[PDB]
RNA sequence: GGCACCUCGAUGUCGGCUCGUCGCAUCCUGGGGCUGUAGUCGGUCCCAAGGGUUGGGCUGUUCGCCCAUUAAAGCGGCACGCGAGCUGGGUUCAGAACGUCGUGAGACAGUUCGGUCCCUAUCCGUCGCGGGCGUUGGAAAUUUGAGAGGAGCUGUCCUUAG
RNA sequence: GAUAAACGCUGAAAGCAUCUAAGUGUGAAGCCCACCUCAAGAUGAGAUUUCCCAUUUCUUUAAGAAAGUAAGACCCCUGAG
């Protein structure tokens, strides 16, 4: 009958969630956050439409890195100039740019297309307990049982 | 035959103030504070200290001795203190201290100045003798090794800064 | 310490003890502090400096309004100076060449003279091919690279527009300061065409 | 220091230990016997 | 449909895989197209199905 | 060296020039252990690729020998990097000659002199320079720095001190 | 500033010893800065100072279409560093 529901842009209300990264392994935090950004938690999920929620990640500085990842997990980037390979360790990122650490981890877990790049903008990461988004009235997302 | 098991007593009248962590040992020499692991349970009788591990796993057998060694080291420094004695050897190598500042002349084109923090002091009984003194064993030993390290002993004539009584292998060079 | 002036030209001066040294004449009619930036407002500390009075008809209401706080005429060149004592500066204060003293070690910044479209020999100091022996390779930029990438790597240097670049010369010596003439004599040469903007700052390496 | 895949005690005073994940030999008698696996 | 049923199942304290096992135990033949439609359009009915599945899983 | 899998309705072959770029099994410089390390020089192993790493004589040469230097004068990869960028001395097209082989035409198990190097760049790539729109009222200036590029070498003398 | 090799300090596992397991330090022309330049098309499009100031008509609850303009910019012209 071709009656399967399809969400439309603008009809679905996008909620705001706060996730605490404290002592949560980087990847397990990102995996659950990535699903929220995509709308995979809601029955209205529609692959060609953005239906996911907004996520505020607080305390990114206290995200957990198991094993020796703090010193042995290396983030390479190339400037596209010869010999332009640059590297940094995950531990160094956590201390100095913890937004980048969380954003990079979540970026890899989202689709690499227009919609996925759009969904990544709904992520806001803060090192520390406080964020500027009280005007959105975000609600706590408890992820202890989700990781 | 176990450091973690052994009993530590408190000579003279030192008093130890507990907490969730960062135990404190105080006494005539000064005050010390150190942050233990929460897995070694400590008993405090009137004058006897005994630590207690949960199990006999490698991880807990290792740390138990360390806590007892750390806590014991905390005491003997507060109660009697620690020091390192260095006997610099050379035809004209000499030392001298002005306050918390030790200036060495060990053959370099320039003199060497050494600075101590609040918890340590330099005695220098004679200009060929240096004695680090303090309340913490890590700091005293580390500072004592920096003084030795400015000019470590050499094997052909014995010159340099050596620990008093350390064995210094010498080579019968031609 | 810093000031904005214009490059007047080069000459030479005899020092005490008779040595002859080249100097560049920089004329810096007093600069005016137009704005003070602080962490509270801008997130970083700096003073905004104006140099070279400009005719009114050449200015704007937005520009005239900006210099109104300093109570000065429109200024042709406006630049910021960082790492100074902001409290010692305030809007409308004048900065004169006497801030620098003879013997001071300075850094001089300017815009190098334009040279237009130039080949890789002049632009990059590359080597010609031989001029004879059957050569048909004289002023060409050399191989673009190996075969394997199926492309040219970035920073393969070629012909293009030359000059017009910001260049800083470090550790130059202030030889004289003629305050009544608003002139600073700098030993040596500095970038830029005559009449171009020149920025004199106390040497960062000092 | 000897760096070799085969580190073994050379005399009765040599001690085999491990620091930072590497088999090492240390001797208080002969500095020639100092070894690190590699 | 499976992804949408999974989202609705979790909102009822159950994973997709356990729900389909429980519905099978309860002899419910509703297909994934219908379940996904109930998940979106009639959530109360989807909850009633989920409860029957959870009941069947316990038995 | 083996194989014969892409290319024979053609993937241009040595050396050199121009331009480099990468690996590190490091030539120099930096750090270090052991020494049969007195010192000065060294040996050997470890770490280290940031930069640097000469000009001539002979030969088409690569190589190598030599001269004179140098802190050193590293080894390799990139279609033995680079001929729609250059050269064309070498690599036997046609000429000719020598030695040699052949009865011979000819040939090399070899040498010698001489011998046409085409192409107006469409696309990506590279180096420069503009136009458009965006950046959520329209404007004129000043800016932070995500990110990126450049630079990175080293000798000798004096002093400490004969 | 963080490190390599390397050297520790304190220290137990293992009453000893031990640079390590916890704890803590030294350490390279190298790494990250420091120095120079580019740089928000950094669509994540940032910040600061200053200027203009709320017009008319028609449709309309329209982030409407249209018209004079303001600050300002350009066309054009004389030129050059
Ligand atoms: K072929
Ligand atoms: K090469
Ligand atoms: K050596
Ligand atoms: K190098
Ligand atoms: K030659
Ligand atoms: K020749
Ligand atoms: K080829
Ligand atoms: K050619
Ligand atoms: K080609
Ligand atoms: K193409
Ligand atoms: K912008
Ligand atoms: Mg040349
Ligand atoms: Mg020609
Ligand atoms: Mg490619
Ligand atoms: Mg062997
Ligand atoms: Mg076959
Ligand atoms: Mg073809
Ligand atoms: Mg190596
Ligand atoms: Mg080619
Ligand atoms: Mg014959
Ligand atoms: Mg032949
Ligand atoms: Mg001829
Ligand atoms: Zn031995």
């Amino acid at each position: 009958m071709r009656t399967t529901y399809m969400a439309k842009a603008g009809e679905v209300e996008r909620k705001w969630y706060v996730v605490d990264a404290t002592d949560v392994p980087l990847g397990r935090l990102s995996a659950v956050v990535a699903s929220v950004l995509r709308g995979k938690n809601k029955p209205t999920f529609t692959p060609h439409v953005d239906t996911g929620d907004f996520v505020i990640v607080i305390n990114a500085d206290k995200v957990k890195l198991t094993g020796k990842k703090a010193t042995d997990k290396i983030y390479y980037r190339h400037s596209m100039y010869p010999g332009g390979l640059k590297s940094v360790t995950a531990g160094e990122l956590r201390d100095k740019n913890s937004r980048r650490l969380i954003e990079t981890s979540v970026k890899g877990m989202l689709p690499k297309n227009t919609l996925g790049r759009k969904q990544f903008t709904k992520l806001n990461v803060y090192g520390g307990a406080e964020h500027p988004h009280a005007a959105q009235q975000p609600e706590v997302l408890d992820i202890t049982n989700l990781i | 035959s176990r450091i973690g098991n052994k009993v530590v007593v408190l000579p003279a009248g030192v008093e130890i103030k507990q907490d969730g962590n960062n135990i404190t040992v105080k006494g005539p020499k000064g005050e010390l504070t150190r942050e233990f692991s929460s897995d070694i349970k400590m008993n405090i009788e009137g004058n006897e200290v005994t630590f207690i591990r949960p199990n006999d796993s490698k991880e807990m057998k290792t740390i138990h001795g360390t806590t007892r060694a750390n806590f014991n080291n905390m005491v003997v420094g507060v109660s009697e203190g620690f020091q390192k004695a260095l006997e610099l050897i050379g035809v004209g190598y000499r030392a001298q201290v002005q306050g918390n500042k030790l200036t060495l002349n060990v053959g370099y084109s320039h003199p060497v100045e050494m600075t101590a923090p609040e918890g340590v002091t330099f005695e220098v009984p004679a200009n060929t003798q240096v004695i680090v003194k303090g309340i913490n064993k890590e700091v005293v030993g580390e500072l004592a090794a920096n003084i030795r390290g400015v000019r470590p002993p050499e094997p052909y004539k014995g010159k340099g800064i050596r620990y008093v009584g350390e064995f210094v292998r010498r080579k019968e060079g031609k | 310490k810093g000031i904005l002036g214009k490059k007047v030209g080069m000459t030479q001066i005899f020092t005490e003890s008779g040595e002859l040294i080249p100097v560049t004449v920089v004329e810096a009619t007093p600069n005016v502090v137009l704005q003070v930036k602080t962490v509270e407002t801008d997130g970083y500390e700096a003073i905004q400096v104006g140099y070279q009075d400009k005719r009114e008809v050449l200015s704007n209401k937005p520009a005239k309004g900006h210099v109104a706080k300093a109570n000065t005429a429109p200024k042709r060149f406006i630049k910021e100076f960082k790492n100074v004592e902001l409290g010692e500066y305030e809007v409308g204060k004048e900065i004169k060449v006497d801030v620098f003293q003879a013997g001071d070690v300075v850094d001089v910044t300017g815009t190098t003279k334009g040279k237009g479209f130039q080949g890789a020999i002049k632009r990059h100091g590359q080597s010609r091919g031989p001029m004879s022996h059957g050569s048909r390779y004289h002023r060409r930029p050399g191989s673009m690279g190996p075969v394997a990438p199926n492309r040219v790597f970035k920073n393969k240097r070629l012909a293009g527009r030359m000059g017009g670049d910001r260049v800083t010369i470090q550790n130059l010596e202030v030889v004289k300061v003629d305050v009544e003439r608003n002139v600073i004599l700098i030993k040596g040469n500095i970038p830029g065409a005559k009449k171009s903007l020149i920025t004199i700052k106390s040497a960062v390496k000092a | 220091m000897k760096v070799r895949p085969s580190v073994k005690p050379m005399c009765e005073h040599c001690k085999v230990i491990r620091r930072k994940g590497r088999v090492m030999v240390i001797c208080p008698a002969n500095p020639k016997h100092k070894q690190r696996q590699g | 449909w499976i992804a949408r049923i999974n989202a609705a199942a979790r909102m009822n304290g159950l994973s997709y895989s356990k729900l389909m096992h429980g519905l099978k135990l309860a002899e419910i033949d509703i297909n994934r197209k219908m379940l996904a439609d109930l998940a979106v359009n009639d959530a109360a009915a989807f909850t009633a199905l989920a409860e029957q599945a959870k009941d069947a899983l316990s038995k």
